[PDB]
């Protein structure tokens, strides 16, 4: 019963090197002829290559050809591929498969498939958020809105204001952004006595926005 | 080199009809082509190899056929199991090609609905019983409004769904509205409002005491 | 074990489009497994159990319906051990083409396909595709390379094959191929004979 494992999900920056493995177990490392298959978002399967049976070289793709490098190791039973230059466009699901072949040299297909490792490009996108007064026990606070991603830092007064600050934990509106709202309870006399700011600092964005809440 | 064009791009298709996948070759190929199947999440399968050889474990409504450039893949029976992608691969010459890939996806189906008074008998008890009932219907995503006149109510509804039926792999659910005689009395239409990717727009079964 | 096997093919290197040809190796030396390793487009190692006869070890590889990927350079190693596979020293290279998959070119003899005993023969191959060499063959089994001259005002592709002073007479064809797919050629020539009188 011949099977395939595979390494781990990898997430790496634009122009880094990613390598996976794949594990066989069932039979001799030798006899198996391991391709690699990419599964990208939109595209399809596509071949990239596979290492020849006993000797190890691999047979490449033009498309993929200087860009991949597939290995083996008899001793660990084990083959690898590994991507020079990472590209957004490199994000896909990467997937290991025994290619069996029949008489006259042919191969009729991949009849055995690992479980595919996921290997993630860098994001790079961030939204700034907008910050907006809750206005005035009396109760004050601002609205920290459409922002992408978490986390988002609030803070009253620059930090010298701790008490009765409630920061609600970010909830994902339908737009796909989040938003959150910081409230302080305050003394009602205080309210055109006191000054009462809320510093909202989202490091993704480096943006750093403060609002002071006056009462209408 | 070799060009593999798979048609069609995506089946919407119900539990027991003829799914028909079609795979050309820019050349010809012989019977070299295999066929596979990817359910979400897990790896590709293979299904069938020299065109029309089944593999082991794999159920007889899959049928395959074709030679040279023409290839073709028929389901029989479409099952709840065969609801996945489906790719044609040539292994003819080196730069082994799959096709673009067949989508067999479940048919959004609009639930039909149905509303039911209260009964003369359970009247009786003093309790009334308004129940809503959606039929047959994918995906199970639902919303289930309950309006009398045209007020929205929110705490006096329960619901229940099914489990997705084999034979159509469709949900039913049903929506009771629980109130007292006495407020059953004091108003006079009860609507039941639903919204459903189906419905083209959000359905309103409704009816008046009397 | 710098004991080398030797690799035939039967019935010759030269094997049509979608033809089988069956690859011997043979050796003195008792191997009891055989493996095939091809080199080019599509690289791929074959294995076949030995069988014994008289002192001989000899396993029939069996390539398929000939196709590009089946084409290139096939080097046979041998074994006795089947899970250590210790590996003996590779076969002398046997290069398998596939022919038949472009246009044929024209063989021409000067000064004619029949000649005297001692006058110089050169046989002329030429073709309207561009063939970027020419290989000429006698008998089915030969290998006489040559690059071709380009597009000539007649729009020909032509290499020249100087046979020399004429003392044997045999059947020669004419192939082409293209430099970026060496194994693969063309259909062959209409067979010319040589006679010597
Ligand atoms: C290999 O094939 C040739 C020609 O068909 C035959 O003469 C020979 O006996 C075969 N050898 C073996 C070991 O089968
Ligand atoms: C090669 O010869 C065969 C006949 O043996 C013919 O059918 C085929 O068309 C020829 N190929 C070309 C490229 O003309």
């Amino acid at each position: 019963q011949v099977q395939l494992v595979q390494s781990g999900a990898e997430v790496k920056k634009p122009g880094s090197s990613v390598k996976v493995s794949c594990k066989a177990s069932g039979g001799t490392f030798s006899s198996f002829a391991i391709s690699w298959v990419r599964q990208a978002p939109g595209q399809g399967l596509e071949w990239m290559g596979g290492i020849i049976p006993i000797f190890g070289t691999a047979n490449y793709a033009q498309k993929f050809q200087g860009r991949v490098t597939i290995t083996a190791d008899e001793s660990t039973s084990t083959a690898y591929m590994e991507l020079s230059s990472l590209r957004s466009e490199d994000t896909a699901v990467y997937y290991c498969a025994r290619v069996s072949g029949t008489t006259g040299g042919y191969y009729y297909g991949m009849d055995v498939w690992g479980q595919g490792t996921l290997v993630t490009v860098s994001s790079a996108s961030t939204k700034g958020p907008s910050v907006f007064p809750l206005a005035p026990t009396a109760a004050l606070g601002c609205l920290v809105k459409d922002y992408f991603p978490e986390p988002v830092t609030v803070s009253w007064n620059s930090g010298a204001l701790t008490s009765g600050v409630h920061t609600f934990p970010a909830v994902l509106q339908s737009s796909g952004l989040y938003s959150l709202s910081s409230v302080v309870t305050v003394p009602s006399s205080s309210l055109g006595t006191q000054t009462y700011i809320c510093n909202v600092n989202h490091k993704p964005s480096n943006t750093k926005v403060d609002k002071k809440v006056e009462p209408k | 080199a070799i060009r593999m064009t798979q048609s069609p791009s995506s089946v919407s298709a119900s539990v027991g009809d003829r799914v028909t996948i079609t795979c050309r070759a820019s050349q010809g190929i012989g019977n070299w082509l295999a066929w596979y199947q990817q359910k979400p999440g897990r790896a590709p399968k293979l299904l069938i190899s020299t065109a029309s050889s089944l593999q082991s474990g794999v159920p007889s409504r899959f049928s395959g056929g074709g030679s040279g450039r023409g290839f073709t893949l028929t389901i029989s029976s479409l099952q709840l199991e065969d609801f996945a992608t489906y790719y044609c691969q040539q292994s003819y010459i080196t730069p082994w090609t799959f096709g673009q890939g067949t989508k067999v996806e479940i048919k959004v189906a609009a639930p039909s609905v149905f509303i039911f008074p209260p009964s003369d008998e359970q009247l009786k008890s003093g309790t009334a019983s308004v129940v809503c009932l959606l039929n047959n219907f994918y995906p199970r995503e639902a919303k289930v409004q309950w309006k009398v006149d045209n007020a929205l109510q929110s705490g006096n509804s329960q619901e229940s769904v099914t489990e997705q039926d084999s034979k159509d792999s469709t949900y039913s659910l049903s929506s009771t509205l629980t109130l007292s005689k006495a407020d059953y009395e004091k108003h006079k239409v009860y609507a039941c409002e639903v919204t459903h990717q189906g419905l083209s727009s959000p359905v309103t079964k409704s009816f008046n005491r009397g | 074990v710098h004991r080398k096997p030797s690799l035939l093919a039967h019935p010759g290197r030269l094997v049509k489009s979608e033809e089988t040809v069956i690859l011997q190796c043979w050796s003195d030396v008792r191997f009891e497994h055989f493996l095939l390793h091809r080199e080019g487009k599509f690289k791929d190692t074959l294995h076949l159990i030995g069988e014994h006869h008289d002192g001989v070890s000899k396993a029939n590889f069996s390539i398929g319906p000939m196709m590009q990927d089946l084409a290139g350079t096939y080097r046979c190693y041998g074994s006795v051990t089947h899970s250590p596979y210790q590996l003996s020293a590779p076969s002398d290279p046997l290069d398998i083409v596939i022919t038949g998959l472009y246009e044929k070119p024209s063989l021409s003899a000067q000064p004619g396909p029949t000649v005297l005993a001692g006058e110089s023969v050169t046989l002329s191959c030429s073709s309207r595709s561009s063939y970027d060499m020419y290989h000429l063959s006698r008998e089915g089994e030969a290998h006489e390379c040559r690059f071709s001259a380009g597009p000539k005002v007649n729009g020909t592709f032509q290499a020249d094959f100087p046979l020399g002073p004429a003392t044997h007479g045999g059947t020669y064809r004419c192939f082409g191929s293209f430099r970026d797919s060496p194994y693969e050629w063309s259909n062959s020539s209409d067979p010319l004979l040589v006679s010597v009188i």
